[PDB]
Formats: structure tokens, sequence, C-alpha cells
């Protein structure tokens, strides 16, 4: 006699399956991300943000910003040293 | 004939693996292949209606 017809109705498959609740997800997550960014280091932009370019991006942890502030401070009391003088 | 509705049906059988509610539609099938079997039994079966009057 006649094959039913269940399989002609799909409808628990198609929502009824995981991945779909990771489908939504992606959809929004990846579709509405820009494929690229603005600019990595420009905080202090008055030629200091090439101070922030040059030691404070996250090409280097290079030790130049700490010796050039270190040697600020150097520079204040010292100064001040002689103002005292 | 009945292979070409046959492969189609087995066909359908081992597609019905990939989906669940087939419960009785696989059923369904089997007894589509019982009465498409209990024919070709029966076209085997016959003998022309009448007597052979030549000899008997």
């Amino acid at each position: 006699v006649s094959t039913l017809i269940p399989p002609k109705v799909v409808s628990s498959k198609n929502i009824g399956s995981a991945p779909n609740a990771k489908r939504i997800a992606n959809v929004v997550h990846f579709y509405k991300s820009l494929p690229q960014g603005p600019a990595p280091a420009i905080k202090a932009n008055t030629r200091l943000a090439r101070y922030k370019a040059k030691y404070f991006d996250g090409d280097n942890a290079s030790g130049k910003p700490l010796w050039h502030f270190a040697l600020g401070i150097i520079a204040f009391g010292y100064s001040m040293e002689y103002y005292f003088h | 004939a009945k292979s070409a509705a046959n492969k189609l049906d087995w066909a359908k059988v081992i597609s019905s693996l990939r989906i669940t509610g087939s419960t009785a539609t696989q059923l369904s099938s089997f007894k589509k292949r019982n009465d498409e079997a209990r024919r070709q039994l029966l076209e085997l079966q016959s003998q022309p209606t009448e007597v052979d009057f030549s000899h008997y």
C-alpha cells in the first residue's frame, strides 16, 4: 500500500538541528565585521602618536620609552637641584 | 515492471535511514512489495481457462 507522507514535511530537521543556534550567531557576527580596522596606534596624535607608534605599539616591548621616561624624572629633580642650589 | 518500482523503493529505504519518521512508511513499502510479489506468483499460477478439448 501507498508509502506514507511524513518524509514530505521537513520542519524538524531544519529547525531541529543544533548548528541553527550557531548559524544565527555567525550570520550576525560575521557579515557585520569590518574585514580591516582603522589604525592600531594613534592615541596622543600631535607628533606623540609618533611616540606611541615607536614605543607603545604591540610591535615592540623595547625598553626605549622606559629609558626616556626615567631620564625625564632624572631631568626633573636634577634641574630642581640646580634650582634649589 | 516491478524492477523500476523496486529500485526506487529500496533506494528510498536507504534514504529513509537519513531521517526518522519512517516508522510505518517502510511498512507501507513492505506491503507494496508483498502484493507486487503476489501478482507475480499469480501470473505464474495461471492455466488458460478452457479445457484442452483436443486431447481431453
